[PDB]
This record gives structure tokens, sequence and C-alpha cells, in this order.
């Protein structure tokens, strides 16, 4: 209903998709109003009501408990040719891709805080039965006042399963070598690979690989001064064989990850 | 060096 929301202009000139600024009339809460065409939907799911919805709606609902680290779906609507998703809109924000573009390689203290929060957000997803499958800096929002990161865009995600995945519609330069070579992957170890790409991206200022040959080659060159502890974590996440990669527990127990800043400290030291 | 976004 355009009676329940005041709809404003397109956000980000379409870079997030068909997302418009909005305000919930009930209480002036800022929202992001995201439109998805039925004709362009890959995977469908069934709601507990038996209603057929896009998988993105199913995954968003499963993670929407109010944990700060993922975008919260507040409501959704079906239209003849589309679904409309009402998402919370934190302000002020910048996405982590733009943030790294203009700040350059991040100090390890800041990368540690950001990476730690991404890890907690992905753990939350997996605990809710959700595999995001498109972790990358473009899909992470920074709340610049609170110092809190938010994972966004579940449009490539899937229900978390323990069996093999044979489909993938995330970002190729973040996808693991077992996907490039065999078009097969398991969810957790593929997520860990994309987190290694993300961590390299943060401390070096851009992702390490652009070509399939680099992804499968097993060589990580560091173009920026990076501590030995951080290099070790990155190389571990980017092990060619999935079983050689760390678990989320091993990542968060790694020496490089200790003594993380709180979100508010992060904002005060690095963002304000 | 050119840093770019990558569509899903
Ligand atoms: O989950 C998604 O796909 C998704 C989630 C959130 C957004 C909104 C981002 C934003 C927030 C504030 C602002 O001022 C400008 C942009 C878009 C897509």
């Amino acid at each position: 209903l355009e009676s329940q929301y005041q709809v404003g202009p397109l956000l980000g000139s379409g870079g997030f998709g068909s997302v418009y600024s909005g305000i919930r009339v009930s209480d002036n809460l800022p929202v992001a109003i995201k439109h998805v065409e039925k004709d362009r939907i890959s995977d469908w799911g069934e709601l507990p009501n038996g209603t057929r919805v896009p998988m993105e709606v199913v995954l968003l609902k499963k993670v929407s408990s109010g944990f700060s680290g993922v975008i919260r779906l507040l409501d959704w609507f079906e239209r003849p040719d589309s679904f409309v998703l009402i998402l919370e809109r934190p302000e002020p924000v910048q996405d982590l891709f733009d943030f790294i573009t203009e700040r350059g390689a991040l100090q390890e203290e800041l990368a540690r805080s950001f990476f730690w929060q991404v890890l907690e957000a992905v753990r939350h997803c997996h605990n809710c039965g959700v595999l995001h499958r498109d972790i990358k800096d473009e899909n992470i929002l920074i709340d610049l006042n609170r110092g809190e990161l938010k994972l966004i865009d579940f449009g490539s995600g899937a229900l978390l399963k323990d069996t093999v995945y044979t489909d993938f519609d995330g970002t190729r330069v973040y996808s693991p070598p077992e996907w490039i070579r065999y078009h097969r992957y398991h969810g957790r170890s593929a997520a860990v690979w994309s987190l290694g790409i993300l961590l390299y991206d943060m401390v070096c200022g851009d992702i390490p690989f652009e070509h399939d040959e680099e992804i499968i080659g097993g060589q990580v060159f560091f173009r920026q001064r990076v501590s030995s502890e951080c290099q070790h974590l990155i190389r571990w996440c980017l092990a060619l064989r999935p079983s050689d990669r760390p678990t989320f527990e091993e990542i968060q127990n790694h020496p490089w990850m200790q003594d993380v800043l709180l979100p508010q400290e992060t904002a005060e030291i690095h963002l304000h | 060096r050119k840093r770019r976004r990558h569509p899903s």
C-alpha cells in the first residue's frame, strides 16, 4: 500500500537495484523499498502460509530477528508482476566498496573490527538456516555513526544445506576454485573463501584475483604492507582445497582476530 | 590501478 509508506526517489541511482527511499507513515521510520520483478526471479520458496514467494523473501524473513548485522525485512507485498520488499534504512551509511575506494587499504585495526562483524553476521545467517552466497564489499553497509556493518542483498542466497551445491549466481571473483573448476561447492567452505577475498580487499585496497586462472592458481601476492598474522589468515581462508580452509571458529580464534574494537569505538576512532 | 565493481 502506498497508503502505509511515503515513497521517495530512487536510491543510489539504481546501483542497489530498484530501491527507493521511503518513510513508514505509522512512525516516520526510514525504509528502503526494493522491487523485484517476478519474471526475473531465479529461485522460489514457499512461506509457512504456503504462499509462493521469492527465495530472497524466505531468507530475509529467516534472518530478520533484529540482530544488527543483517538487513532487517520489515514487510513485503505481492503485486501482479513484482514483489515489493520493505527494508530498514540505516542513516548515514556508505557501502564498504565505496568506503575502500576512497579510503584505500584499511588499517588492520579497522579491518579487524569490520571483518569480525562480518563474521558474526554470517554466523547469524548460518544459524538461521541461510547461506548468503554473495559476501563482498558491495553487499556490506557501514553505519557511519554507530560503527556497525550490515550485510545486504540476499538475492543470490539459498537455504543452508550440508550437501553439495551445483548452482551459483553470486560474484565470480569471490567464488572458490572448486566452483570455477568443477561447478560444485559446499556452503561453509565457499563462504570462508569469499571471506578471504573480502579480508584481502580490506587490507590491500582491492580484491586479489580478477581472472579464473588467478583464482585456481593458489598464489596470493600482497601489494600492500600486511602483518604476517593477517597474511596467514588470508592465505588460510584462500586454501585451494576446501577442507584445508578454517572453520568460522578457527577464523575467530586466529591470533590476528584478537582484541577487536567494539562498534562504537570503531566509529569514534575511524569513522567520526 | 583500476578497481571496479563486479555484477552478480
Ligand atoms: O538487501 C538489499 O538488497 C538492500 C538493502 C538495503 C538497501 C538500501 C541501501 C541504502 C541505505 C541508505 C541510503 O541512504 C542509501 C542506500 C538496498 C538494497
